[PDB]
Order: C-alpha cells, then sequence, then structure tokens
C-alpha cells in the first residue's frame, strides 16, 4: 500500500512538472517570457524520487527498443539480438510487446511503476523480457523403483 | 518440360456447388504443370461436364463436390461417359471430408480414377496430388481418331472432336487432311471471325448473339464454336476461358471446342484445318473466336467469311483508332461494354472511322455496320440490332434461314439506360478513405488543443498557489477554449458526469453494472479509463468511446441483452420436418428463440427437387429442402414469428428474394390462423388487411441476399448480377412502402469470402465495400439514407489470425463515421450490426477433437468484441451437417463463456488493451488502403468486372495452402503432431437424409403442383410481365409463391432475368 | 509453494493466492529467523497455482507477482533474481465434471488461455475426463497449449493483458483484497497462529460450501450440470 501510495506522489509530481514546461515553452512561443514557472518545474525535480526521474528518462530510450525488428543487447563481452515481429498471413507486424502511447508523463510514470514491460520491475507482465522459444516434464511412478525407471528411460530416450 | 502428350482437363464443381475454392487451386497447378485446362466454373451438372470432355476430347475430368449427393453425381458421370465414347477418360474427384473413405472405395470401384482425402493431400501434397493426376493422363489420343470423314460427314460430334485433336496436333493423314479440305469447299458453309482486344467480352457477345440465333430460328440451326485463348509458353499449358462464358451453348445443335494458340500469333498454328473439319461436319455455321489481340493484329481475317471486331469504349484518343489494323478489314465493329462512361462518344469516332476507311463519303456515319452492344444486359436491344445486321449478311453469303421471330428492331445503338453506380460517384471508396483518416486527423489535433489547455490552467493554478499571478496563461488557454471545436468541448465536459454514472452499482429506467464474483469481487460491466490527461481522455472519447456512444467502437448499445443472448445457430437437414425439430431442440430452454435456416444445394439454387441422380442425390443434404410456401409453413411451424422474442436468420443468396415472400406468406398466415382460432370465424377482408399490414412492420429476422459477394465469394448467383441486383432494391423499396422496421433486407457478408481464403483484412475490406456498393447503389436510386442504412445487417468470419480479434470493432467504427461524416445519416443508422461465425476451414478432418479448441477461442474474441449475434462450429465440420451430440458441444461452448467465463462478466475487456488498439489502428487503415485500390478499379463493381476480387482471394487462397501442406503455417493435428496411430476421426455419424424424406418432398411437390395448376401458368406469365413492364418484382412475388413453387418461379425469371455469367 | 489444493479443496481465488502467498512469506520469515540471507533461498522458491472460471484468475499470475516483487525489494530488500516470482499454473480439476465429459476440454481451453496471456512459466492442462488418464485423453489435453501457442493469433503478442482497463483495474482489486486477507491472518497470530485456529481450514470449508450450494442452488450455472443437462443421460 506503501508503494501505491508513492506512484500517485510521484505520478502526480511528474505530471504537474511537465505541465509547467509545457506551458513554459508556449509562452516563450507567443513572446512571454515568464520564469517564473521555470522555478517552480526545477521545484519538482527534486520532489521526483532518484529511481522515478531515471525511469522517465529511459522511456524514449525504452520506445525506439521495443520499435524495431529487433532487440539488440549486450551482455558479457558479446551480444543477445532478439526479434519482436511476428508477420501475420495478411502481412500485418505483431510486435511481441507492445508499448503504451501516452503522452501524459504521469501517466508514463504510473504505468512504469505499476506495470513496466516484461522483464522489469515490479515484473508485473512477467518475471522475463521474453517468453522462451521452443519444456513438457517427462511425469512417471508407479509399482516399484524397476518399472518408474523404465517408464523414465523409455519416455527420455 | 511437362506432359509426353497434349493433355487436357475439364474442370467443375458439382451441380448446386458453389464450393470453387478447392478446384481452383487444383486448375492453377494443372495449367503450370504443362495441361491445357477447359475450366467449367462452378454449378455444372453431369450432363454439362459430360458434353464439355467429349467435345473437348479431353483425357481427365476434375470434379470437385462439396455438397454431397456425390456418390450418385459420379456414378451418373461413370455411366454417361462410358455410353457416349468416352470410356478411356479419367474421372478425378474431391471433396474434403464430405467424402467418407467407404464412399472413396466405392467410387473408384466403380469407375472414378482417384478421389483424394484431405489425408492424401497431407502426404501427397498439393503438387504430389496434380502430378499423380497428370502422369494418369498423358495419354496419346490420337488413336482414337477416324481414319475416315465417313463419321464426322454423317453428323457424328464425338468423331468430329476427335478428328479435330488428330488435325491440331498434326496426327492426321496428309491425304485426308486435302479430302477434308476438298469437302469443306464444297460444303460452302459461313464462318463468322470474332476478333477483338482483351476481355472486351467477345466471349460473352458470342454466347448472345448465339442465343439469339437459337430464339430467332427455334434451334434449328447447327452452330460449331471454335475459341481461341493465348497459351503462356512458359509452363507449356493454358487457361481455355472462353466455354465458361457461354451458357447457351448446352444443346445437340451446337457445338464447342477450346483450342490454346500454342504460340507467342492470336490463331492457333491449325485453325484453317479445325474449321475445315466443322465445314465438313455439315454445320450451318461456323464461329470462331481469337485471343486477345493488339492494335496493329488481325490475323482472323484470311481465314474467315465474315470478320466482327469487338472493343470497348476506353481506347483512350480518338487518332488510336488510325491505328487500328482490325477497323480497316472488318465487316462489323461491336463497341461491346456500352453502359461504360463515354460509350456515345465512342460510337461517333469509330463510326467515322470507319466511314473513312471504306471511303463511304456519301453515306450517314450512322450507317456504318459499328454496333453498340451490351452483352451483359440481358435480352440487350443493341446485341439484337448486330444480330439483326449479321442475319442479313449471312443471308446474303449463302445461308437458308427462316424469317426471325425476334424483334426486327432499327438503330445502331443499345438503350440499356440501367446504372447501380453514376460514374460520378465512381471514386466513394476513396472518398470514405479520406472521411475517415480526415476524423483521425481532427482527433490528433483536438486532442493537442485539450492537452494544451489543460497544462496551461494547471500551470495557472500552480502560480497562484506560489504567488506569481500571471494572467498571461490565461489568456493562451481561452484561446484554445475557442480552438476545441463544440463537440469535442462538450465531451470532456461530460466526462466526469460520465464517470459517475458508470461508477454506481446501477444505471439510473435502471441497469445493474455489477456483477459479483465468488470471491466477492465487484466487476463492472463497463471499465472506464482512470487517464488524468484530458488529451487522452478526448483521444479516447473520439476513437473509442463506451459501447452505446459515437463512434460506437465497442459497441452499438450501451448494454449487452438480458434475456436474448446472441446465441444463433445454424441449422438444416432432411425435409421440413425434420429441421423443424432441429429448431425446437437448439431452440430449447431459451426464451428468445433465435433461429438460423441453412437451406440444401436444391434450394440454394432456385430448383425443384427432381428424379435425376444430378439432383436427386442432393435432395434434402447440406440443408432443409424447402420447395414450396406449404414446406415454408412446416418449416417454422409452433414458432410464433411475429413474436418480439423470435428472430429468423434464412441463409440464401440467389433465390432470396423468392424464399423472402414464402418467409412473409408463412408470418402473415400465422397470424390469420391465430386469428381465426381466437374468434372462430375468418377475418373480413378490412380486419386480415389491418392484420397482414401489422405483420409486415413487426416481422423479426434477416435474409442474407447479398448478391455482390456472390460474384465475389460464393457463387450462389442464380439469374444475371445486374437482375439480382434490381430484385434485392424492389425487396428494400417494399420494405419502405410497408414499414418493415424490423427485418433485415440483406446481410452484407465476407465469411464467405473468407472460407473462399481470403484474409481478414480482405474479408473486412471487401464487405464494408461492398455494403457501402449498396449505400451509394440506393442512394442514386432515390432512398433516404435513414430509410434504408437502418435495415443493413452484417455478417463475418472469426478466425485464428490476429487480425479477427479487433475485427468487429473496426467495421463498427468505419461504418460509424462515414455514416456521419459523409452520408450525414442519423444515429440508427451510424450503427453497424453483425453476426459473426466461427471459421469452418479453420477446422479440419484430422483429430477433429481439438476443432473444439480452435471454435472456443475463435467464440471468444467474437464475444469479447461484443458481437450481435454469434454462431459456433460443431467439431465434425469438416465431415458432416452438425449431428445432434455434435451441435450440443457447439452450443455449449457459447453458454459456457457466456454464464461461466470470469472476464466475459465484462462486456468492454478489449478497451485500454495496447495490442486491440494498435491492431484496431493497423487493420483500420490496411481497410482504407484497400479501398483506395477497389476505388481506382472503378468501384466494387468496375474491379469485379477485372475479377480483381476473386483474384485476390483466389491468392490468399493458395497463399494459405501452399503454407498449411508446407509446414511454415502450424496446424496442430494436420502438419504438425499427428497422430502415432493415423486415424482422422473410426465411423462417425452423419447427416445425410433419409430416403423416405425424399419421396416426401417429390410428392408434396406434385401434390402442390395439382393444386394450383390452374392459376400456375397465370401467374408465372404475370411475374414474367413484371420484369418486361420494369415493375417491382417482389411485390409479384408476395403472391406468385402462393401458386407456384420454387423451381417454377425460379425458371420463369430465367426467360426474363437471364442466367449468371460465371467469372472465373 | 502451492495453492493448488487450497483452491481444489474449494477456496476462492482470492482466498487461494492470499493463503499461497502468505505461506511463502512463512517460508521466508522461517528462513530468515535461523539467520540466514534472504539472497540465498528466495530465488529457490517456487510457486504453483490453479486456475479457474473465476474473474480473477485473469490476474492471479500478475497480481502474485507485484506483490513479491515489491516486498521483496522494499520490505526484505533483496536482489533481482528474489524479487522474480516464478509459478506454475495448473487448469482447475474441479470446474471439470463427469457429465458430458467433452465439454470440459472447452473450460480447459479458456483457463489455458488466460495462463498463457499472463505469461506464466510452467502450465499443465487438463484431460476431458473420471476415468484412467489414457493416451489418447493426454493428447488432447497436450493439444490444447500447442494449438494456443502455435496456431492463436493474440498469442503471437506476449502482453495482450497489459493496458486493458479490466485487467488493470481487476489487478488492483484482487491484490487489494489479497492484502486484507493478510491481515486478517496477521490479526490472528500470522500463518501458523491462524492454523493452530483452523482458520484456514474453516474458510476453505466455508467457501467450498457456498460454490457446492450455489451450484444445488441452480445460481450458479454449470452448462451440462444444473443447466442444459443432457437429454439422454
Ligand atoms: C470454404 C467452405 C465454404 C465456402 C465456399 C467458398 C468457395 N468459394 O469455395 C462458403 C462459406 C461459401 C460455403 C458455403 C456453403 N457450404 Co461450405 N464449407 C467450406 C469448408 C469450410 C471448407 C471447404 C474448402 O474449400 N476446403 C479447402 C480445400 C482446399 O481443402 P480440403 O477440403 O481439405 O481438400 C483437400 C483434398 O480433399 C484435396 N481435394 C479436394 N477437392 C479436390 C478436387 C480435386 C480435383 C483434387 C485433385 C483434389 C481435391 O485437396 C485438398 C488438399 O488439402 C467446408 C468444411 C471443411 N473444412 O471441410 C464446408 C462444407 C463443405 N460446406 C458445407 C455446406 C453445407 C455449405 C452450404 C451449402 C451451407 C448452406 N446450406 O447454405 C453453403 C452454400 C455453398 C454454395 N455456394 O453452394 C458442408 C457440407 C455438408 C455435406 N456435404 O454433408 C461443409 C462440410 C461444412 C459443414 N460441416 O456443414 N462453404
Ligand atoms: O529451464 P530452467 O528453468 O532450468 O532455466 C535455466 C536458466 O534460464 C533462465 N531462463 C529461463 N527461461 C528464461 C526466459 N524466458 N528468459 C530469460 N531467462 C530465462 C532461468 O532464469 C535460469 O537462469 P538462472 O540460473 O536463474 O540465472
Ligand atoms: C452458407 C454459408 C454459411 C452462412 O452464411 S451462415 C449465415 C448465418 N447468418 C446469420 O445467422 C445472421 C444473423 N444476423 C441477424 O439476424 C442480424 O444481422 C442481427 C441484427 C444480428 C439480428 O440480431 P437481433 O438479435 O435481432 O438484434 P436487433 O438489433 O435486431 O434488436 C432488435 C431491437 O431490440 C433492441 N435491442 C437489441 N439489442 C439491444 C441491446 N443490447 N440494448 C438495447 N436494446 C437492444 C433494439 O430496440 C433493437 O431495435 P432497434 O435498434 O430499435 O432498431
Ligand atoms: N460492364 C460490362 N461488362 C461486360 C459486358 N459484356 C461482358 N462483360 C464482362 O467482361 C468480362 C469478360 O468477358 P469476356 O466475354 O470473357 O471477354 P473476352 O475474354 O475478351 O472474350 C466479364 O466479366 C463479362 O461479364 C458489358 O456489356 N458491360
Ligand atoms: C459455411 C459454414 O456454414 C456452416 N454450415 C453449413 N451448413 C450447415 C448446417 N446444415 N448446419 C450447421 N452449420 C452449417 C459450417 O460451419 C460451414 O463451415
Ligand atoms: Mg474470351
Ligand atoms: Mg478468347
Amino acid at each position: 500500500r506503501a508503494y501505491h501510495r508513492r506512484v500517485v506522489a510521484q505520478s502526480k509530481l511528474a505530471r504537474e512538472r511537465q505541465q509547467l514546461r509545457a506551458a513554459h515553452d508556449m509562452l516563450q512561443g507567443a513572446g512571454h517570457e515568464s520564469a517564473a514557472l521555470e522555478t517552480l518545474a526545477s521545484e519538482r525535480d527534486v520532489s521526483l524520487g532518484a529511481v522515478e526521474r531515471k525511469l522517465l528518462a529511459m522511456w524514449p530510450q525504452m520506445q525506439q527498443a521495443y520499435s524495431g525488428d529487433e532487440y539488440v543487447v549486450k551482455i558479457r563481452d558479446k551480444e543477445i539480438r532478439t526479434g519482436l515481429i511476428s508477420t501475420t498471413l495478411s502481412g500485418t507486424k505483431i510486435r511481441k510487446v507492445v508499448l503504451p502511447r501516452f503522452e501524459d508523463e504521469g501517466e508514463i510514470l504510473k504505468w512504469l511503476m505499476r506495470e513496466n514491460v516484461p522483464g522489469s520491475f515490479p515484473y508485473t507482465a512477467g518475471v522475463f523480457a521474453f517468453k522462451r522459444e521452443g519444456p513438457t516434464r517427462m511425469f512417471a511412478g508407479e509399482g516399484d523403483a524397476f518399472r518408474t525407471n523404465r517408464r523414465f528411460k523409455l519416455v527420455s530416450e | 518440360r511437362g506432359p509426353a502428350n497434349k493433355v487436357r482437363f475439364v474442370t467443375a464443381a458439382s451441380l448446386f456447388d458453389g464450393h470453387d475454392a478447392s478446384i481452383n487451386i487444383m486448375r492453377r497447378i494443372l495449367q503450370s504443370q504443362g495441361c491445357e485446362v477447359i475450366h467449367l466454373g462452378h454449378n455444372r451438372s453431369v450432363q454439362e461436364v459430360v458434353t464439355a470432355a467429349l467435345q473437348e476430347d479431353v483425357q481427365g475430368i476434375a470434379i470437385s463436390s462439396y455438397q454431397g449427393g456425390h456418390v450418385e453425381y459420379f456414378k451418373y458421370m461413370i455411366d454417361l461417359l462410358r455410353e457416349h465414347g468416352g470410356e478411356h477418360i479419367q474421372v478425378f474427384g474431391g471433396g474434403g471430408g464430405v467424402i467418407v473413405p467407404d464412399e472413396i472405395r466405392e467410387l473408384q470401384a466403380y469407375g472414378v480414377a482417384r478421389i483424394y482425402s484431405p489425408e492424401d493431400g497431407q502426404r501427397m501434397g498439393l503438387a504430389g496430388m496434380i502430378t499423380d493426376m497428370a502422369q494418369r493422363c498423358d495419354i496419346d489420343l490420337t488413336r482414337y481418331a477416324p481414319t475416315t470423314l465417313d463419321t464426322v460427314v454423317a453428323g457424328d460430334r464425338r468423331a468430329l472432336a476427335q478428328l479435330i485433336t488428330a488435325l491440331e496436333n498434326g496426327k492426321a493423314d496428309p491425304e485426308l487432311v486435302s479430302a477434308l479440305h476438298a469437302q469443306a469447299k464444297a460444303a460452302a458453309v459461313p464462318v463468322l471471325g470474332i476478333t477483338g482486344t482483351g476481355g472486351a467480352g467477345k466471349s460473352s457477345l458470342t454466347d448472345e448473339l448465339i442465343r439469339r440465333f437459337r430464339l430467332d430460328q427455334d434451334d434449328a440451326l447447327s452452330i460449331a464454336v471454335i475459341s481461341i485463348d493465348p497459351s503462356r509458353r512458359k509452363s507449356g499449358g493454358a487457361l481455355l476461358g472462353d466455354r465458361i462464358r457461354m451458357n447457351a451453348i448446352n444443346h445437340p445443335n451446337i457445338f464447342m471446342r477450346s483450342l490454346a494458340t500454342r504460340e507467342a500469333s492470336e490463331i492457333s498454328q491449325a485453325l484453317p484445318d479445325v474449321i475445315a473439319a466443322c465445314k465438313a461436319a455439315r454445320f450451318d455455321l461456323v464461329i470462331v473466336e481469337t485471343s486477345g489481340i493488339g492494335q496493329g493484329d488481325a490475323a482472323i481475317v484470311p481465314h474467315v467469311d465474315l470478320s466482327l471486331y469487338v472493343m470497348t469504349p476506353e481506347f483512350g484518343a480518338a487518332s488510336q483508332l488510325e491505328k487500328i489494323d482490325m477497323l480497316d478489314f472488318a465487316d462489323f465493329v461491336a463497341i461491346n461494354k456500352f453502359d461504360r462512361k463515354g460509350a456515345q462518344d465512342a460510337w461517333r469516332d469509330v463510326a467515322k472511322q470507319v466511314q473513312r476507311n471504306r471511303e463511304q463519303w456519301h453515306s450517314r456515319a450512322e450507317d456504318m455496320p459499328v454496333y453498340g452492344t451490351q452483352a451483359s444486359r440481358f435480352n440487350d436491344d443493341g446485341v439484337t440490332m448486330l444480330y439483326q445486321g449479321l442475319v442479313g449478311a449471312l443471308g446474303a453469303r449463302g445461308m437458308s434461314l427462316k424469317p426471325g421471330t425476334l424483334p426486327n428492331l432499327e438503330g445502331r445503338i443499345s438503350t440499356g439506360q440501367n446504372v447501380i453506380v453514376p460514374p460520378a460517384r465512381s471514386r466513394y471508396l476513396a472518398e470514405l478513405a479520406d472521411t475517415v483518416r480526415a476524423y483521425h486527423r481532427r482527433v490528433v489535433a483536438q486532442s493537442k488543443l485539450a492537452r494544451e489547455r489543460q497544462q496551461l490552467r494547471a500551470a495557472h493554478d500552480m502560480l497562484q498557489g506560489a504567488g506569481h499571478e500571471s494572467a498571461a496563461l490565461e489568456t493562451l488557454a481561452s484561446e484554445r477554449d475557442v480552438s476545441l471545436g463544440a463537440v469535442e468541448r462538450k465531451l470532456l465536459a461530460m466526462w466526469p458526469q460520465m464517470q459517475q454514472a458508470y461508477s454506481g452499482d446501477e444505471y439510473v429506467i435502471r441497469t445493474g453494472l455489477i456483477s459479483t464474483t465468488l470471491s466477492g469481487t465487484k466487476i463492472r460491466k463497463v471499465v472506464l479509463p482512470r487517464f488524468e490527461d484530458e488529451g487522452e481522455i478526448l483521444k479516447w472519447l473520439m476513437r473509442e468511446n463506451v459501447p452505446g456512444s459515437f463512434p460506437y467502437t465497442a459497441g452499438v448499445f450501451a448494454f449487452k441483452r438480458e434475456g436474448e443472448d446472441p446465441t444463433r445457430m445454424f441449422a438444416g437437414e432432411g425435409d421440413a420436418f425434420r429441421t423443424n425439430r432441429r429448431f425446437k431442440l437448439v431452440s430449447e430452454g431459451m426464451e428468445a428463440k433465435r433461429l438460423s435456416t441453412a437451406f440444401d444445394s436444391v434450394t440454394l439454387y432456385g430448383e425443384d427437387p427432381h428424379e435425376r441422380p444430378d439432383i436427386y442425390g442432393k435432395v434434402g443434404n447440406s440443408g432443409v429442402s424447402i420447395a414450396t410456401l406449404e414446406d415454408m409453413k412446416v418449416l417454422y411451424d409452433g414458432f410464433d414469428l411475429t413474436n418480439p422474442s423470435t428472430s429468423v436468420s434464412m441463409t440464401i443468396n440467389g433465390p432470396a428474394p423468392t424464399i423472402l415472400a414464402m418467409f412473409m406468406n408463412t408470418a402473415i398466415d400465422q397470424q390469420i390462423d391465430r386469428f381465426r382460432a381466437d374468434n372462430g370465424r375468418d377475418p373480413t377482408a378490412d380486419e386480415e388487411a389491418k392484420i397482414r399490414a401489422w405483420v409486415l412492420q413487426n416481422v423479426r429476422g434477416t435474409v442474407q441476399a447479398d448478391i455482390l459477394k456472390e460474384d465475389q465469394g460464393q457463387n450462389t448467383c442464380i439469374f444475371s448480377t445486374e437482375f439480382s441486383l434490381k430484385v434485392m432494391g424492389d425487396i428494400q423499396e417494399y420494405f419502405v412502402h410497408h414499414q418493415v422496421r424490423n427485418f433485415y433486407s440483406v446481410s452484407i457478408s465476407g465469411y464467405h469470402i473468407a472460407e473462399a481464403g481470403a484474409n481478414p483484412i480482405s474479408q473486412l475490406a471487401f464487405t464494408l465495400a461492398n455494403g457501402f456498393t449498396y449505400v451509394e447503389a440506393y442512394l442514386a436510386r432515390g432512398m433516404h439514407i435513414d430509410d434504408f442504412a437502418p435495415n443493413l445487417s452484417f455478417f463475418f468470419s472469426n478466425g485464428m489470425d490476429p487480425e479477427y480479434s479487433v475485427l468487429g470493432r473496426v467495421a463498427r467504427r468505419i461504418w460509424a463515421v462515414t455514416m456521419r461524416d459523409k452520408y450525414g445519416a442519423n444515429d440508427r443508422s451510424q450503427k453497424l450490426k453483425y453476426h459473426i461465425q466461427t471459421s469452418g476451414r479453420s477446422l479440419h478432418a484430422q483429430e477433429i477433437d481439438f476443432n473444439d479448441i480452435r471454435t472456443t477461442l475463435q467464440a471468444l474474441i467474437a464475444i469479447y468484441d461484443n458481437c450481435n449475434s454469434l454462431h459456433t462450429n460443431a467439431y465434425d465440420e469438416a465431415i458432416t451437417t452438425p449431428t445432434a451430440e455434435s451441435v450440443r458441444r457447439a452450443l455449449a461452448i457459447q453458454l459456457i463463456i457466456n454464464r461461466e467465463w470470469g472476464v466475459a462478466k465484462c462486456e468492454n475487456p478489449n478497451q485500454g488493451s495496447f495490442l486491440i488498439e494498435e491492431l484496431t489502428d493497423l487493420v483500420e487503415e490496411a481497410v482504407l488502403q484497400e479501398f483506395e485500390r477497389i476505388a481506382e478499379r472503378g468501384g466494387v463493381l468496375g474491379a469485379m468486372e477485372t475479377g480483381y476480387q476473386r483474384g485476390k482471394i483466389q491468392e490468399e487462397s493458395l497463399y494459405y495452402e501452399q503454407l498449411k501442406h508446407d509446414g511454415t503455417l502450424p496446424i496442430i493435428g494436420v502438419n504438425t503432431f499427428r497422430n502415432p496411430n493415423g486415424d482422422p476421426t473410426q465411423t462417425l455419424e452423419l447427416a445425410r437424409s433419409s430416403e423416405d424424406e425424399k419421396q416426401s418432398q417429390l410428392h408434396r411437390l406434385t401434390e402442390f403442383h395439382g393444386a394450383h395448376q390452374a392459376d400456375a401458368e397465370a401467374m408465372l406469365a404475370r411475374l414474367r410481365q413484371a420484369v418486361i413492364d420494369n415493375r417491382n418484382v417482389f411485390a409479384v412475388l408476395m403472391d406468385a409463391v402462393r401458386v407456384c413453387s420454387l423451381g417454377q418461379i425460379t425458371h420463369a425469371l430465367f426467360e426474363v432475368g437471364g442466367q449468371y455469367r460465371r467469372n472465373m
């Protein structure tokens, strides 16, 4: 419950912060240069937590990742490319992981904290990035140890 | 290299069978392997196929029979072939799961070469089957050719057909050849050559001219037709597609042979030999059709006595006519497709050009042998005019003919002033595409405004909370209040009030919102978004409002019906008595009676049941056999059709107006009987009039009748396309006049288009396009958009493809937006209601238990996406009509989802989903682009003219099927995860028709006929006069079905409405 | 840590999920009080749930993952491997009946679907049959997963649940419902203190009876059992 209270508060902050800087850019586009807005904006940069600030910051980079046809990620000294697209008979590109198209940074942060993509805290949509491709266990147990073993050896041949 | 010999095939679908998806992908592999294929198309009797194969002198026959009655059908064919010198011709068949293994062994033992099961297709592969089929027919037929002309000259048409196969292959003796030409010279028979540009209508015009010859001369003339189509030298074989357009050649005095060019030329290298062969066979007239010739091509001229150049009004500039060699030699010129734009100006250019080429300056340009014809139009006066001219010319050229019985009219130009869609509105589909895209552009702009407006006032409130009051922000805010539209401003304003409505436990006229689980969780019927951004709110409210609000993306109604579930099970087997049992079986335990009627192949083609094995074997199979009004009454006995909780969905296309008239008469007669019982007396003339009128208004149900999809998808069109559309409008006009506000005049469908092989995008696009065509058709016909649009029903298919998940919601939005913005119709018209039926092709004969899994998933996304009506397929889908046990499993799928399934307690679970919204957008745009592709082909009608839809469907069908056998596209139990046993479905129970039931229908028919034997001829005459005098056809049908059978009515209309011309 | 038997005994999805997470947390507290480190046993902890027809089952796994991840990070300060809750889902066997056994494949399909949608780690599918597990019956059960994973179109997407207004609201509701149940067990002396009173056993038995009641009541429709019954058998 405490975590969710934080999501609400941090969202309101991230939302207000965007609303301010948005109005600031619109005023300068009309001529009026009121930095009084910026003072309230910078005030909410500190109000936002460290983790929350980095979440929103990585969001545009996050979008470009799940956008393409592949997912390039380098572990150790090599790399691990993963396909994102599965194409239908009609020729439609079905993305493995579909990202939200919110403009409100309040909704973005709210979503990133409550239900991040698969493979990211709090792992709501899954604990792994992408599902494993290709896992059926072989259950056997009857009679004495000899019969159960044979069934094991037979199935797992 | 292809085959060793010149291998020829005759391919067709069985009698009253529309299933061409199978047979079409076979004639494609046949052609590619190097076989000349004479394709006959769908709906072919044994008499038709056998006559064809015998005249063409082919090695093999390929038939697809999915309607059943195949055992009787193929036996008839085998018998008929042996009886008329065709024992050596091998017959091949296929019907998927319909033809059970026992019947295959029986038919193959009877004489059929091979019949392929779906399991055969898997093992052998698509190419493997055709290879096996071709290798069998790789034989030399020249050994059967006559050595002397004795047989041929005597009148033997079979010997003639074989002599041609000898002459064509050059295996004919030189002394025989010269002896043939010698007698051909002394024969002195006229030879009419018909050449022209590709697809101008050479075949269609030829058929019509022959029909004129038959009507005018009482079938006294013996006509020989030699049609030539171009051959692809790559494969080796060709697609001889001229015979498929010929409907008037089915007669003993008519003979037709299809020849491939067998060169890069527009005439067969042995054409003079073939012509001479027909001349010696004592024919009264020989007609020769060439292939698509260019501007500077005219090789038909030296081989014929008279030449006819066929063209379309589309020839570009008027200077182009000076480049056409054929305009310099042609004795007659026929400007076909005179319904097209600029036909009159086309005639005045061509006429003046022919006048110049002949240097007849002392004559009038209007006197030149240039004719304006419309072969597509039944009994076209233009074509008749051309005929009269050809007669006069053939008469002077030594051809005895009796004084004609046809209207010896005067003029050179057709007066066919009928139009379905005016050329001014030709690009209607493209406009609709623009309308939708324009709407979305507005959503983007209005969102940005609403977003900015909020951001400003938000910052304004935060500044005043800190002290610094800057009214400069407010100036920009008030600036965007005006920028926002009136409708958009009210949308956001009602949003907080909207939230409070769907928040509580009731919707205040009060409706419950909450369904509580066993765990005690409150599952709201409609879940609203929790956005803070007013930009997202407005964006959502404009793109996907709640169910029951524009653009009705999540449904056209606020909440799903309380008692009447969307369930509506397709049914039909045996006679009207047995089906009436199945209706009561499905609708048992349901207060709301939702019936869905399936008719047998014979009724679907407007024919009466008959003793001939062609027809008899199909009676009561694949659907209920309905032939008379009395059958229709029995069908719905015990069902109050005028009851508000009872709706009937008849699936009928070609004879739909006739069947509808039977249904209406039944619904009326029910209330007349109900009155006679509640008062113990017959209603007075005034009382009955009030009753009859009331029935028409409140009767609830749906008739399919979508003819646009018939040409494109289902092939149940019996009359000419233009005639069917004419009568369809008559129905809608009848409905408007009598205020039939509950019955749906047409179920604009795409299920059939999809089952033929079209992917979800093509299905949805074509179907909406067809629907919009009807709209444009009725609008150009003088009906208010709000008068017919609420009566428009839709029908779709749900398969496994991802797009099917959002098919319905896309259809609803595209309709709602266009109906509002483009056509300016009211709310009732913006609401697209549709029926979804699970994909039948997605179910297989192998491991039939797996089909219930697929049918479940498909049923799910239909209910999720808030469909209006749902049909569920049985597990034995591939093999038989749903059994008693089988229909309950199919019926349970809906019952379990609706009642047991937890997520289903929510009515908009799709909404919000990132995948669903993105897919909805993608599919929508994909459809719009397809609209534009059809629009640049002359609209839906203009595209059908080219066979664009049919071409695109059959291509996609092949692409899918190539992958099914391939393995690239996994199908569990078919191409992967096979059974270690290898048994596709022991002995399963089948839904065939009783012998007694067939005899019952025959006896009931002959009894009905005897009852109204007096008024029969008189009524049918009135019906034809209704077409001639161009009155309302359906209005007469409302009386006609009382004294006439289905067959009588259909065949009567054939004399005055024409028959459908197949389109490959 | 299992919760299959708890649900199979009659517990509704809320009770099942709550008790199971509570049991898991008990093991955590148990191992911690032996002076052990949280990153040493938490990655080895596996879970085992049931998927029935109830609406809550659609979001059961995602709720379990979030409650675990948040608590393991904030409360116990464990690492990433420990915050990740892996679980096996097995379709409800109770939900399948002896009457009209062909209908069971329909229910088992729907239950298998929401498991895969909600990105489960391991899935078992129940046969249509009552009788012995025949090799034919197990193939129909095994085909359900094969068809969804390979043939089903929506399944090509790995997060189709995300975004859905219903799913997100249900996720929140179930989560809080579980938390309240934690508090009910906590005020009974923890899981062990509750077992001392037979609180879980009592509550499960109470819910099993309530289900079995509405079933007989005709209030909770079961196709082929209390409605749409076989006209021949
Ligand atoms: C697609 C389809 C339709 C489409 C037709 C589209 C079209 N243009 O062809 C639509 C939706 C229009 C339709 C309508 C109807 N259909 Co239908 N349809 C089907 C369906 C789903 C598949 C048939 C198909 O095309 N399969 C694709 C082919 C390529 O594959 P296959 O059949 O497995 O064939 C293989 C081998 O056998 C071999 N083979 C097959 N034929 C041939 C031919 C040759 C020459 C060769 C060499 C090989 C070969 O090639 C394939 C290799 O894999 C079947 C059910 C099913 N899935 O079996 C019902 C089915 C055939 N139809 C049926 C019925 C009843 C109808 C209707 C009459 C219903 C009605 N009462 O209104 C209507 C009207 C038809 C008409 N127009 O006259 C019933 C038949 C019942 C019976 N005969 O006992 C079926 C079995 C469905 C059912 N269980 O109710 N249909
Ligand atoms: C041969 C190859 C295989 C095939 O082709 S099989 C072909 C199978 N085809 C079919 O079964 C087609 C079935 N479809 C139809 O009959 C129609 O398209 C249709 C519209 C779905 C019929 O559904 P119905 O149940 O009759 O619905 P309806 O719109 O006519 O409703 C009648 C009036 O009742 C009210 N109503 C219905 N649903 C409501 C709701 N949810 N909330 C509030 N009011 C509602 C409403 O007043 C409506 O009338 P209106 O809207 O005032 O005009
Ligand atoms: N709009 C229109 N189409 C026609 C007319 N006559 C024939 N067609 C169509 O043109 C197409 C090709 O006809 P076809 O006889 O095969 O031409 P051919 O291959 O050159 O001999 C078919 O779709 C016909 O229905 C006509 O008078 N008007
Ligand atoms: C075209 C589709 O229509 C359905 N269909 C065709 N005929 C019947 C019938 N008599 N009963 C039920 N469903 C039928 C099948 O599901 C088929 O695949
Ligand atoms: Mg032609
Ligand atoms: Mg031609």
